[PDB]
């Protein structure tokens, strides 16, 4: 008897699904870590990441919410990206958008 | 004195040790409140002595057992944390799982 | 991508099939919906969703809400589910997906710059309890239930007087003006009850003009027919609530002649079981009737070891308490022919012990008798929604303030109460009032965090001077609030009207409308329905009780 | 029927010609009249009078009290008497026989629908204390005084700070304005006391229009001749109160320069025995003339053996702490000499000691000089009316508010202590404040009823916000009130206005007239009357101490 | 006559040139000058020199001050002297020479009967700390705050709510107003800080128009480029301070991204040593930079044996917390190169150990680096002085309200905290809020003298309903003010309105304006000022610690 | 520990009890807060144990007796009341006539 436990029943949870999704290479050139949000524009990312810009706009880290991932300087990865959705409208970061798209 | 509030709230922590403390020694299984209060008393008369923080992260999961308290209390406690003065000032002490 | 249910549920609180045991009892709600998008829940950190262009949106403080509840698993009346929960102006706004429309799916609820975040993940959130049955012994009861959960107290006394150690009275103009104005200094929604012992209608209709909400019938200020009959006249024509406490002696008659002169018209029946007060040995049977609205005191509820010999002390003493009766008293409830709980605090009662009790009993109900008639899948949720009624919804509908409080809704006020699993019923995680929390478990308020011990509850913004006043209602009775009450008492707080109290039948109490053919013996006292005998036995040891409490 | 007295004392509370012990002391009373109707007295409880068409009528609120003490041991400086207490609007409406006209005889005091009811059967009900020597160091010195039974405080300061520690004054305009405005938090009536040590009387106006009700001259700011008469000028105009504490040093004159500097104009003397300052060693000697209200500080009363041990850390030691007029103190009291007792709070006093420690007096001089020459009967009745007078009426008619409050009698404001025989003077069963019960001991707050453990003074409703603003006075002068003070500082409070401070005389205090031919010896500072020595021995015990305190 | 110099410091406190412990650390000051004219120095007490006619004058209220502080041992930022401390109207009035014009010379600060006296000799006085990184977590942190010598308080937040928790936001205009509304009932003076994260302009004057007078901008809610120059073009429009909390991630850019985005705009950097949060690791050298004011939390000050072990707790972990910065920026700060301390209250900071911290970090670096190279004569007075600037008048700059407090100056609320030499920085012997006593340390309120044990702080009348609202400001907005939201949300305080917090530079940081050509390595995380390291010393015991604390 | 304030209002039961306690010790006479204080404490503590409601009431009036205590002291305590969470919740234990 374990107060207020749960009974999680097995097995798994599908995140994001029903939306464009696109692998990506990133290397960190930048001789400090960095980390990057679950729902931050990746277009907009520290500019010491090297990778196609073009490709990653309008997506976001097809990553459970809240989480992360950590680039130490030099790393290179490759990284799965998730459309964002809604009105497509991305307003804040770096400032390289501020409307839609 | 010139007690201050932390001080005087510092009192009620001890008073709630002196409880369970004289509970343990009659033979009972510590319930929730009891095992929290007994646990912080002793870490705060840790950093009286002049132990380390490092020392009594240790030395607090050592204090009462899994056949010492009532089920499901060690589950109830994930940690406990507790701030008293040591000869370097106030210091935050965190025991994880304190009961095993 | 893909995540296990286990880690899901560790990162974002259990989600739908999920189960959680209520504190320490054998209670298992499961979760029945989950209105999130998977992927695309709001969680708050460093790092975390609820960021600048990202979780949070760019609309002025008019589109957005002022506070989100993110991830909270909720357990009402009409379902036991997960969402996030919005609240702007004080009141609930919605119950939806929260998040930014600019980049996030199926939002229905808008985070912006003026957006305060609660991080509900892994808690249960409920409406505030209500009691019905408090005696105004003294100003510190209303710290006590907060603490416990219950947001509004209705019931009627000046201080440690008499008349308030024996009844839920606030006698007189003068004396409900004074309540009315020391209200403003208490944490929670209140509303005052008078003394409705009068054979002479005016000296009621002042009380109720003077700001009474209801009229409170009490035997020790004289429970006859004639006093009853008077009470229910003005309570008739002024949209008020009476409550009764009947003739234990049965001096004026026995409780068919009370039933005789309520005639059929709407009245709350306090600790309907009796041994709080009412005709000895039978008032219990009232319960049967649609214009009767039953509730229990908490002394009696669950039926223990030691209820009987503690009862004692708290002729007639024999025939007041009754074992028959508080055993049924148990299997009543469990089936819905008691709609209430109560506490009758300081005067047969512990104040912060109703919402605790309510529990106790479904627990000590589900051992005994197992799964309801209604139950559905392999869980407890419809006995949860039942007995959680019980001191939410019912209580607020009998009362005429449902229209304010009483349960999740949009547009109602928002308190609300934060629980953990663990502690659920027992020890609140937060206790939110008209949108602020006011009342928290704090640790050391020099510490470095806010969790070294010791932690004990202790005063909030929410509680104090005019933001207290904000946050909190004082109900008039639609007289009252006509004739300027307010204005000139100048109370301080906001102002709610009680309606509706006249139209309340025992078929408007949700989860709890059952009619009993019920009679009690004479002489055994035994209570049966159609003819079978009801009872239960007494409990030796009970949950959320010595594993959570200092002494 | 016929009921015998023991079993009717039981039941309603002794009765005439019945004797009650006064705590644990060797004073006892006798109840000299009885103002019921034997078999129509009114009782509260199930089955009881106070009920509809019985004990209660049927007339509105007008016609009736809001709060009535039934079955009340009255203790005042007019009567030890029996009767039930009504108390309508926050003032004493009547003290005579209780109940309903409809069915009962003599009733004077209707019961109705709006009636609130204490049950004093068996307990001692008196007025609430008034101390007029307070120090304003902190704001905890109200409740700890509430708690004694004393409802109004007279005196100054702003806090701990050097001034206040040593004086009893609210220097000037702003300090008085802020004080004032404090006031309003305070659940006891006040009034301010400012500095009236100066020779230029346009700056003592001043502080007399700003609001306070009277001037303390202190030596510590110079209580020389030419500030005494000043004061004692614009006190005249302005009708205020002015309060003295003499030079101890003899610096500007001796005693009898003071007293030729006062000439003859009324003025309260502070601590008039000298330990608490005041000309070295024979101010003692101005409570021979006609124009002084003498009192007592409680550090010295009554004589015991650590009286001077502890004095001396609480060259002109030994010149102000004499054993001689400390013993002669306790005597001249109980003669009548020395009309009033008050506290000197923390500046050479205990706050909540002044009723305890007048009983204390009291029980010695009984003890050391039995029956005093006015005693009537075989009890203490006259003893206990002498000194019951000084914290309560005597006080009153020294400040100019017995008007408002001091004793039990019609039209004055409602502040009533009641105590329960065996905690006479020691700890109050209820404080009672405008018609509101402002502290009183509370149990449990969780318990089943009020009673269970831990039982300790706990604040009620009189004492909450906009209710203690109703429920309590601020006293200003005449010039004060007219020049809009309250409207313009906003006071929130009930006001009240001093008036016949410069009429009073020693011959008005009631049974504290005496004027004797008192001397002191210049050397041996022995002090006689008539030529005959004053002294008493020192108790090594007391009542009302170590059987009463936890520490 | 004559005296020596060592009972004239017993009388009347230390004078030129003598030297003064600050409690019980290295650290000596030096009395640099005395303000009195020796023999004319004013003492109360009975028989003293401020009596009337003697050091007390005949003029009215308007020609003399309302309080007086004699022989104060001033410490402030301009100097360290001895003097008489004049207040009128809740301002500082004058610091000279006290007493009566009419027969002693050089009186500057005229004492009459309107006077009140606080006895200062041999006491050190102080102003107010005040702390601009408040989380608003609980109400009870204002008298945790209070107690310790810090009388104004700037932050932000909404209670025990996730967002709180981790930042100083107070989210919108619904909770900005309740917010404001809250803090009348708080003994301290209030200004709070908005949710600065947006990249929306409109939703940022929203809140400084609702009350604000700054923005917190916080990584947890987003911390980029975007969100930073937007709350600063607002900021640079409404004047108002910025307060930020950096991108510890590096997610949106390195360092010098922010700085890039700063753009040389003034801008208050919290916690720029990077362990309370900011860009991995070397957010330190924003310290180089004009417009940067740089502030440190405390759980990082001194550098201690425990500080590492401690904070893990309280990936990037180790990149957050860094020896080799936390040892550095105890240096910086005896360089002057950091200008502010600050709590970080609940939320990885100490409430209460702001100004105990302060001096504990002075006595360290005295005790490892020796004198600074300001320094003059043998003793510490400029190290006290450059310290000392940092939790008074340097707060006070940066948030633009150093017009109304920060320091002992003429014209400013009269904030103002008195300290016993063995307890300086420690345990506050009077704590003075705008001319009031607010908090002070008090014995036995029963006790014949204030002195008797059990002695800890309680509320004085300056922290009393009405008497506290005119002894305590609210800072509001330009916009706020002249919006009527005082009038709207009916605020009962003195209301104060920031200016100049756009203008403010390193430059005008008292005492500590450096800027240094600092570098962080990237991989070793060392701290280079022109090359050469930086570094300090862990130390094992220090002063202000075990010798005054219970726990 | 999450205390609630009847929680903490007990604590102060307890603490007034260890006052009487001692003194007792010492052997004095205890006075009135004294008593109630020491008998409710005791009381308390059975509940801890899991005595049932009827033993307490018992064992409670032999806690103290008439030579124990101060003249009067005995007649001024009618009866003694206090609540404690026993193993099936809180209860009301009522002791009549305590010190005999
Ligand atoms: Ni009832
Ligand atoms: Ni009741
Ligand atoms: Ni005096
Ligand atoms: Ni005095
Ligand atoms: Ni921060
Ligand atoms: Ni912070």
């Amino acid at each position: 008897m374990i107060p207020g436990e749960y009974h999680v029943k097995p097995g798994q949870i599908a995140l994001n699904t029903g939306r464009a999704t696109c692998r990506v290479v990133v290397e960190n050139h930048g001789d400090r870590p960095i980390q990057v949000g679950s729902h931050y524009h990746f277009a907009e990312v520290n500019p010491a990441l090297k990778f196609d810009r073009q490709q990653a706009a309008g997506y976001r880290l097809n990553i459970p919410a809240g989480t992360a991932v950590r680039f130490e300087p030099g790393q290179k990865r490759e990284v799965e990206l998730v459309a964002f959705a809604g009105h497509r409208a991305v307003f804040g970061f770096r400032g390289e958008v501020m409307g839609p798209l | 004195m010139e007690l201050t509030p932390r001080e005087k709230d510092k009192l009620l922590l001890f008073t709630a040790a002196l409880v369970a403390e004289r509970r343990l020694a009659r033979g009972l299984k510590l319930n929730y409140p009891e095992s929290v209060a007994l646990i912080s008393a002793f870490i705060m008369e840790g950093a009286r002595d002049g132990k380390s923080v490092a020392s009594l992260m240790e030395e607090g999961r050592h204090v009462l057992t899994r056949e010492q308290v009532m089920e499901g209390v060690p589950e109830m406690i994930p940690d406990i944390q507790v701030e008293a003065t040591f000869p370097d000032g106030s210091k935050l002490v965190t025991v994880h799982n304190p009961i095993i | 991508s893909n995540i296990s249910r286990q880690a899901y549920a560790d990162m974002f609180g259990p989600t739908v099939g999920d189960k959680v045991r209520l504190a320490d009892t054998e209670l298992w709600i499961e979760v029945e919906d989950d209105l999130t998008t998977y992927g695309e829940e709001v969680k708050f950190g460093g790092g975390k969703v609820i960021r600048d262009g990202m979780g949070q949106g760019q609309m002025l403080a008019a589109d957005c809400v002022d506070l989100v509840l993110t991830n909270a698993l909720i357990v009402d009346h009409w379902g036991i589910v997960k969402a996030d929960i919005g609240v702007k102006d004080g009141r609930i706004f919605a119950i939806g997906k929260a998040g930014n429309p600019d980049i996030q799916p199926n939002v229905t609820i808008p985070i912006g710059a003026a957006t305060e975040v609660i991080a509900a993940e892994g808690k249960i959130v409920t409406a505030g309890g209500i009691d019905t049955h408090i005696h105004w012994i003294c100003p510190q009861q209303a710290e006590e239930a907060l603490v416990s959960g219950v947001t509004t107290m209705v019931g009627g006394g000046t201080g440690p007087a008499a008349g308030t150690h024996a009844t839920t009275c606030t006698p007189g103009p003068w004396y409900i003006s004074r309540m009315l104005q020391a209200a403003d200094s208490l944490p929670v929604n209140i509303g005052l009850l008078g003394k409705g012992n009068v054979s002479q209608p005016d000296a009621l209709r002042e009380q109720v003009a003077a700001g009474v909400i209801g009229l409170a019938i009490h035997e020790d200020w004289g429970a006859t027919p004639a006093a009853i009959d008077c009470a229910l006249t003005v309570a008739d024509e002024m949209d008020i609530q009476v409550a009764l406490h009947s003739d234990t002696l049965n001096e004026s008659g026995f409780v068919e002649d009370t039933l005789a002169a309520i005639g059929g018209r709407t009245i709350h029946t306090f600790h309907t079981e009796g041994a709080g007060g009412g005709h000895a040995p039978d008032i219990i049977t009232a319960c049967a009737h649609p214009n009767i609205l039953p509730s229990s005191t908490n002394p009696t509820l669950p039926y223990t070891l030691n209820t009987i010999d503690e009862h004692l002390d708290m002729a007639f003493a024999e025939s007041r308490i009754r074992r028959e009766t508080i055993a049924a008293e148990d299997v009543l409830h469990d089936l819905g022919a008691f709609s209430l709980t109560s506490s009758d605090s300081q005067a047969m009662g512990r104040v912060g012990e109703v919402i605790l009790r309510t529990w106790q009993v479904a627990h000590r109900m589900k051992v005994q008798r197992g799964a309801l008639a209604e139950e559905t899948g392999d869980n407890d949720n419809f006995r949860v929604k039942r007995y959680i009624a019980k001191y939410t919804i019912n209580p607020a509908l009998t009362h005429g303030i449902a229209h304010e409080v009483g349960s999740i809704e949009v547009g109602k006020l928002a308190d609300l109460v934060v629980w953990s699993p663990a502690f659920f019923g027992v020890k609140p995680a937060t206790v939110i009032k008209g949108g602020m929390i006011a009342i928290a478990p704090m640790g050391d308020i020099n510490a470095s965090i806010p969790t070294p011990q010791p932690v004990h509850y202790r005063p909030m913004f929410g509680a104090l001077g005019s933001a207290r006043h904000h946050c909190r209602l004082t109900f008039l009775s639609q007289a009252a609030a006509a004739n300027g009450v307010a204005e000139r008492l100048n109370l301080r707080s906001a102002i709610a009207v009680v309606k509706g109290c006249r139209t309340v039948q025992k078929a408007d109490m949700v989860h709890n409308s059952l009619q009993p053919n019920i009679t009690v013996d004479a002489q055994t006292y035994e209570v049966r329905v159609d003819g079978e005998l009801i009872t239960s036995e007494p409990a030796d040891v009970l949950p959320m009780a010595q594993r959570y409490f200092l002494f």
